[PDB]
RNA sequence: GCCGUCGCUGGCAGUCGGCAGAGCGAGAAAGAGAGUGGCGCGGACGCUACGCCGCGACGAGUAGGAGGGCCGCUGCGGUG
RNA sequence: UGGAAUGCGAGUGCCUAGUGGGCCACUUUUGGUAAGCAGAACUGGCGCUGCGGGAUGAACCGAACGCCGGGUUAAGGCGCC
RNA sequence: GGGCCCGGGGGGCCACGCGUCCCCCGCGAGCGCACGGGGUCGGCGGCGAUGUCGGCUACCCACCCGACCCGUCUUGAAACACGGACCAAGGAGUCUAACACGUGCGCGAGUCGGGGGCUACGAAAGCCGCCGUGGCGCAAUGAAGGUGAAGGCCGGCGGCGCGCCGCCGGCCGAGGUGGGAUCCCGAGGCCUUCCAGUCCGCCGAGGGCGCACCACCGGCCCGUCUCGCCCGCCGCGCCGG
RNA sequence: AGGGCGUGAAACCGUUAAGAGGUAAACGGGUGGGGUCCGCGCAGUCCGCCCGGAGGAUUCAACCCGGCGGCGCGGUCCGGCCGUGCCGGCGGGGCGGAUCUCCCGCUCCCGUCGGCGGGGGACCGCCCCCCGGCCGGCGACCGGCCGCCGCCGGGCGCAUU
RNA sequence: AGACCCACUCCCCGGCGCCGGGGGGCCCAAGUCCUUCUGAUCGAGGCCCAGCCCGUGGACGGUGUGAGGCCGGUAGCGGCCCCCGGCGCGCCGGGCCCGGGUCUUCCCGGAGUCGGGUUGCUUGGGAAUGCAGCCCAAAGCGGGUGGUAAACUCCAUCUAA
């Protein structure tokens, strides 16, 4: 959970462009599905609008 | 990880609580194997009683 | 990790199918369509899949090479074996066998190849 | 009915309080309305500064706050006549005038004195005709250069005179503190029975001796 | 409370093992070294830890480490240290009933007249 | 959500769990915190002591502003200032302590609660608890008072 | 015999294969230890570990509590 | 020589619904001529509970209940029903 | 009768190498049968294309045994207690606020931007940090004025008379007893031709550090009561400690 | 779908068909009989190995060429990225600090001297980037060569395979 | 107001002329291509490398299903045409003859109101928060407030009717 490759920047041709990227630490974050689930199933709801009879 | 960020006023990455997650290679290593009593993986299945009378 | 991902996919999965008190995974490289940590065939560093060659004539194997992970385009190399079933099946058995390339799903791909074979002849 | 352990509740919904629920769906509309009229209000008053008129600093009241300063509403008509700028004239230039306003001390009423002074240090004044430059109009050169300021002018904040370390002397050392807030107190609570005690014994010797 | 508990004697170079948050404390002045285990660790304990030396494990390290927990010292945080078990036992107003009561505000007028002083019909 | 809660499971459960002798009736005892005196007695005696009566002297137009007087314990001192400040006056050879302002932190009597490190040091405050002074002044320390 | 529950907070990561060697149920603690001197290319299933397997006991129920529903209805985000 | 027998894993803490009309039997027992009456003690029951017997029956006798096969019983029975 | 049924002078024994000293007088090979860790046959027969074979349950009918109509209040309902002729659709623990405890997630002596501001889905989301004002927590206690959370030892001095109080300077230092998961040490020991002694592990009497938690005993903070001797000073006080 | 016409339920009714009928009907358990249909039944399974008879080949192994792949403690091959490692840098920098400190604006006082605010600099902590040495990974992170092995394509093998 | 120094020509009203957001109207991409299902289709299949064509337009609606390309639309700092408004620039007839500082001398305030008693209502406002009726009824270094009634005494802060 430490190694950051180097990752290939492709043209807009769809062949590496020689360029390369260390891959950003935020790729390496601990993977959350009831974090995410419940993040998403509470803001979710904040742009619903009222409904009443 | 070593840097916070720079574009939020105070935050960083999420620390891990599991910094090696491949439990294959953990389980299979020696250290833990060494301390592994051996497998008792027999079935002992339900013995008929017959009268010795 | 496979152990991590497994614990994303075990129930949450575009390929899972739950029906009829069933569980069946519709993934490539999963040998036995098995919603599995061992037949899965996406979370593992190595993994075999076995499948008809695109003519109804022998099988492909397909083989996860080690380096390219992170790469879905070169990740998996393809094999068309076309000869006799025995002959099919012997090549299949040296090459995980001999390879050690997952030796837990011999049987399981010797009997998929046998499958899609046996499928491939004239129907009576 | 109340059940085992717990809180004694006084819930205030005795009212037909169902009649004044105040909603607040309209809050992103609100602030869409207010910022909309934040910068048409910038646009109009161009190039003068969007935040509104300088405001002067002032302490805050009572004992919780008096450590901090904070903007006012306007300057007094003292720092206004200190600094020798005309209190009518003064809002013309975007300078806030309070008359209320009074000053207790000096330290506060010089504070504020040289706000105004370097205020009128960084004003550009364009010409009331652009043709016809006047006494005390701006330099072109420093027209062309002239941008709508954004945020308080000036802002005003709370710094603090860093002392220091330094070798505590024996006099530092043998002060008392405890001791001698206690005896302040005291001298404080009992002052004017005190004076009452003086008076009246002075009284009663005084028609012993006459 | 860990450096109070690994000071003392016959701990030394053993691994603190607590499951749960290693918190800070900043009434403590200087911090040893310190090799510690937890499932969290606050962001300024990481740097004091390491600062002074310590080395933090993660449970899959200790393992690794440790398989048969060897050399530990396993640590628990104050369990009764919550505002709730002010609140359990005899009822406050039970004879020699130390229990905090539930109270909306606290000052003179809530819930000290009648029952807490002598004065006011009654005291226990 | 609604789907995790009992209404769902009291679904052809005649009475919906209030019983079927008792019920469940409207307001059976009063309504809010009726009876205190009376047949809730025991349960205010019980849970809320004090809870009758009046105690004391009452202070109209009370301003909590005049009685603003935040503590700190002397265990807490040092965090008011960053950490080099410490460190380079433990070490320096001349002797200077120092000043920690607790008026600026925000707090206006220093409290006793704790020790302190062997280090003289300066301290500045409104307020002084007269064990804070002696441990304050047990370490070569001085206090001074600020209005 | 079969179903379920509870218990053993039971067993299985050892599928350690031709870089091989098949055991750890057995009355009675702790090593199928390490060393130093005196032809064939083969070998079922398994393991959704929230899984699979074994053994033993047990099973009435109003009011009431709890769990599990690959029970059912309507709409939303994803997916098929 | 864990200092009688026997049996059994225990301790502990939170939150908590319904209930707060009861009624019946052996023994004991108050009032009353007595009551399928009113009122108590003990245990056990019915209420909440089916099942075999008492022809029938809230409580009696036997016995308590997952869905089944075989065997044997309890209390009761074996002219015919 | 009991003494491996003491010792001497036809019938069963889970006796059967031997060198010895002497009480007393560590591996043979096979093969086969089974009252042996729960059933198999390496045993057979008949019938079958237009009237016959199989089909639990389901449709109708018959018979034997069983069998009173539900919901409800009730000690007790099949009741000569009440509602219910029948069918469809509708029909009853919800939402807001407060509180309590439990659980899950985030961060952690902190935490929270909810109000405000900045920058189709989007009224969303993102950001603010000299926007953390503010709430809750980090301190209690007293009606209030107010106060507001360990000490011990060494050396020296003043007073009273080896002991006590006060003042100086140096050392150590957040309590103890009982129980206590876990951890640590280890008397001895875990075998294979026989001895010596190693490297790794492994069990273990006894002995230690003792988490959380509980019981008990001390300590400290605030109110109040009793007793009493001192110490301070810009205010010598109906002062302060 | 024939003008209150999409679909067209139940209760209730007409007719047709089958069955039955003196303890109101209905109901649980166990069978039996009869129908409605279903098996789209009626000489009854499939699979592996081996023996034998008949045939027929995009014919087997082994060798040669080429591609791809796995592994290598290659006992210590080269090159790479790279260490949420450790060391030496006159290293070229960003962030932070309640750690210290030559320039200016305003201001009190005689043309001077002192105070507020505004900036360098030094120092410390952390981070980024450059350079040198050790140990290190390449299993969330690989190339070239060499070796072994496997697979595939093409040759050659032409038949007791 | 006066004296003394100092500084001043653009500020507005009514008319007249010229130059750079709002309402309305009209328009602006691309398949009805080849097979085929259907009562009819907007369906299915196809449209060389490449990938039918447009796409700043794949919102929606209509049309014999189910349509980015059939029609309306949608997109666009797209276009054209009217009307209104806003903002500048000149000409004419008018008004104003406008200020700052320092001294000298002058002037300065709201009454049947305040305030007080009592009554009634009202407020969190408690020896009376506010309001109102009746009675009494002001002062001018005064008056009001200073959350416990009152006398004396300092202070603070405003200036009611
Ligand atoms: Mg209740
Ligand atoms: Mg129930
Ligand atoms: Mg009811
Ligand atoms: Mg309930
Ligand atoms: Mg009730
Ligand atoms: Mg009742
Ligand atoms: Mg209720
Ligand atoms: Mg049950
Ligand atoms: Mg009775
Ligand atoms: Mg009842
Ligand atoms: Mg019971
Ligand atoms: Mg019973
Ligand atoms: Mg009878
Ligand atoms: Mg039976
Ligand atoms: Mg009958
Ligand atoms: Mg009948
Ligand atoms: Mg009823
Ligand atoms: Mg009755
Ligand atoms: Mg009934
Ligand atoms: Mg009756
Ligand atoms: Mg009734
Ligand atoms: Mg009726
Ligand atoms: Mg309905
Ligand atoms: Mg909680
Ligand atoms: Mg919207
Ligand atoms: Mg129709
Ligand atoms: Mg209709
Ligand atoms: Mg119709
Ligand atoms: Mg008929
Ligand atoms: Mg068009
Ligand atoms: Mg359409
Ligand atoms: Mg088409
Ligand atoms: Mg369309
Ligand atoms: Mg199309
Ligand atoms: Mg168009
Ligand atoms: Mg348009
Ligand atoms: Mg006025
Ligand atoms: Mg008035
Ligand atoms: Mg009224
Ligand atoms: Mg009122
Ligand atoms: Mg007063």
């Amino acid at each position: 959970a430490c190694a950051r490759p180097l990752i290939s920047v492709y043209s807009e041709k769809g062949e590496s462009s020689g360029k390369n990227v260390t891959l950003p630490a935020v790729f390496k974050a601990p993977i959350r599905p009831d974090i995410v689930n419940f993040v998403h199933t509470n803001l979710r709801k904040n742009n619903r609008q009222p409904y009443a009879v | 990880w070593r840097k916070a960020a720079s574009l939020k006023s105070n935050y960083n990455l999420p620390m891990h609580k599991m910094l090696n997650t491949d439990l294959s290679r953990i389980l299979k290593s020696p250290e833990i194997q060494r301390a592994l009593r051996a497998p008792r993986k027999k079935i002992h299945r339900r013995v008929l009683k017959k009268n010795p009378l | 990790s496979a152990h991590l991902q497994w614990m994303v996919v075990r129930n949450c999965s575009s390929f899972l199918i739950k029906r009829n008190k069933q569980t069946y995974s519709t993934e490539p490289n999963n040998l036995k369509a098995r919603n599995s940590f061992r037949y899965n065939g996406l979370i593992h560093r190595k993994t075999v899949g076995v499948e008809p060659a695109a003519d109804g004539k022998g099988v492909v194997v397909v083989m996860k090479r080690r380096s390219g992970q992170r790469k879905p385009a070169t990740s998996y190399v393809r094999t068309t074996i076309n000869k006799n079933a025995r002959a099919t099946l012997s090549s299949i058995r040296h090459m995980i066998r001999k390879n050690k390339y997952h030796p837990d799903l011999r049987m399981a791909a010797i009997r998929r190849a046998s499958a899609i074979l046996r499928s491939q002849k004239p129907v009576m | 009915a109340p059940s085992r352990n717990g809180m004694i509740l006084k819930p205030h919904f005795h009212k037909d309080w169902q009649r004044r629920v105040a909603t607040w769906f309209n809050q992103p509309a609100r602030k869409i309305r207010r910022r909309k009229a934040r910068q048409a209000r910038a646009r109009r008053i161009a190039p003068r500064p969007a935040a509104g008129p300088i405001r002067p600093i002032v302490r805050c009241p009572t004992v919780r706050y008096h450590t901090k300063v904070r903007a006012g509403r306007g300057f007094s008509l003292e720092e206004l006549r200190v600094a020798g700028i005309h209190k009518k004239v003064a809002r013309t230039i975007g300078i806030s005038v309070d008359p209320r306003r009074r000053n207790k001390s000096t330290e506060s009423l010089q504070a504020n004195v040289q706000r105004l002074k370097e205020y009128r240090s960084k004003l550009v004044l364009f010409p009331r005709k652009p043709s016809a430059p006047k006494k005390g109009d701006s330099s072109a050169e420093e027209l062309k250069l002239a941008t709508q300021l954004t945020g308080p002018v000036m802002p005003i904040r709370n710094v603090f005179k860093k002392e220091k370390a330094r070798v505590i002397t024996e006099e530092e050392k043998n002060f008392k503190a405890f001791a001698s807030l206690r005896m302040a107190r005291a001298n404080a609570r009992l002052f004017g029975i005190r004076a009452k005690r003086a008076k009246e014994a002075a009284e009663q010797d005084v028609e012993k001796k006459k | 409370r860990m450096i109070r508990k690994m000071k003392l004697p016959g701990r030394e170079n053993k691994t603190a093992v607590v499951v749960g948050t290693v918190t800070d404390d900043v009434r403590v002045q200087e911090v040893p070294k310190l090799k510690v285990c937890a499932l969290r660790v606050t962001s300024r304990a990481r740097s004091r830890i390491l600062k002074a030396g310590g080395k933090i494990l993660t449970f899959d390290q200790l393992a690794l480490d440790s398989p048969k927990g060897r050399g530990t010292v396993l640590l628990s945080g104050p369990r009764k240290g919550r505002e709730v078990y002010r609140h359990f036992g005899k009822a406050p107003g039970t004879p020699h009933s130390h229990t905090k009561p539930y109270v909306r505000s606290k000052g003179r007028k809530f819930e000290r007249a009648r029952g807490r002083r002598a004065s006011r019909g009654y005291k226990n | 959500p609604s789907r995790l809660r009992k209404t769902r499971k009291l679904r052809g459960h005649v009475s919906h769990g209030h019983g079927r002798i008792g019920k469940h009736r409207k307001h059976p005892g009063g309504r809010g915190n009726a009876g205190g005196m009376h047949h809730h007695r025991i349960n205010f005696d019980k849970y809320h002591p004090g809870y009758f009566g009046k105690v004391g002297m009452r202070h109209y137009h009370l301003k909590r502003n005049q009685s603003f007087c935040p503590t700190v314990n002397l265990d807490k001192l040092w965090t008011l200032v960053s950490e080099q400040t410490r460190v380079n006056a433990a070490k320096n050879k001349t002797g200077a302590a120092p000043i920690i302002d607790v008026v600026r932190s925000g707090y206006y009597k220093v409290l006793g609660k704790g020790k302190l490190p062997k280090q003289p040091v300066i301290v500045k405050a409104k307020f002084f608890s007269r064990r804070a002074e002696e441990k304050i002044k047990g370490v070569g320390g001085a206090c001074v008072l600020v209005a």
